[PDB]
């Protein structure tokens, strides 16, 4: 049974050396973004994500839409832990379920991502499923108005995938991420939703899991293998005693304020 | 690694 030091040590000796990430909306909370278990207007959380009810009502979609369209939120210490994994050439891909798009504003590069629930930078018609680039929506969605088609006047919906629509082809890559991975990581979700938290089975079976999550649930609670490794409690807080177990509190310091002030 | 559309996990 092992550690979260003993990971650590790993990672120091490099037995680690192509580690994937799987994250959630909870490593952006600390930045400012709804998770949604919770001000919106909706008959239950799931509904902004749902497609009958957008078509019923579009509306807290699109507000939610208009406060994550960029340059208002910044990324927090979670984000430069992974930028910092990325720039020690430690990361071998990271897979978010997050649409608020601070993964790249931390800096790490679009070739080392995959978010897995979709982007803004692409929109589709409801209907005649026509492509339309990101911005050309953008302004409308800024404004309170509804975007529609100028085919078919069916709503044109920003690129996230909803509960019912398929999943970005980027997300194959998975195919080839997990079976090279030799440590996963799992920050901030609790891996609700499918077929995202089935990857966590995904690895080979000696492969190291460390959950830096609020709770234990889900798969890796369920069916768990001897090199997991849980650190529960407030996501920031765990990486942070990652951080100075490894070594990295000080230059972290030195990227959190440096990158902080450039924005 | 499944398949498929987004969807609730079964508990
Ligand atoms: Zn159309």
């Amino acid at each position: 049974k092992l550690s979260l030091q003993d990971v650590a040590e790993l990672i120091r000796a490099r037995a680690c050396q192509r580690v994937v990430v799987m994250v959630g909306a909870g490593i952006s909370t600390p930045s400012g973004i709804p998770d949604f278990r919770s001000q919106y207007d909706l008959p239950y959380p799931e509904a902004i994500f749902e497609l009958p009810f957008f078509f019923h009502n579009p509306k807290p979609f699109f507000t939610l839409a208009k406060e994550l369209y960029p340059g208002n939120y910044k990324p927090n210490v979670t984000h430069y832990f992974l930028r910092l994994l990325h720039d020690k050439g430690l990361l071998l891909r990271l897979y978010t379920q997050n649409i608020d798009g601070l993964e790249r504003v931390s800096g790490i590069p679009a070739s080392k991502l995959v978010e897995a629930h979709g982007t803004f930078a692409s929109a589709t018609c409801t209907v005649c499923q026509r492509p339309f680039p990101g911005e050309d929506i953008r302004a409308d969605v800024m404004a309170d108005r509804v975007p529609r088609c100028p085919v078919c006047t069916g709503v044109v919906k920003p690129d996230i995938v909803f509960f019912g629509e398929p999943l970005p082809q980027r997300f194959l890559l998975h195919v080839v991420d997990f079976p090279m991975a030799d440590l996963l990581l799992i920050l901030g979700t609790s891996l609700e939703v499918e077929p995202f938290a089935s990857l966590t089975e995904a690895v080979r079976s000696s492969v190291p899991r460390l959950l830096i999550n609020r709770d234990l649930v889900g798969p890796l609670a369920w069916h768990p293998r001897s090199r997991d490794v849980a650190q529960l409690g407030d996501v920031v807080h765990g990486v942070e005693s990652l951080v100075e177990l490894l070594g990295w509190t000080e230059e972290m310091r030195d990227l959190v304020q440096r990158e902080t002030g450039k924005l | 690694g499944k398949g498929g559309a987004k969807r609730h996990r079964k508990v």
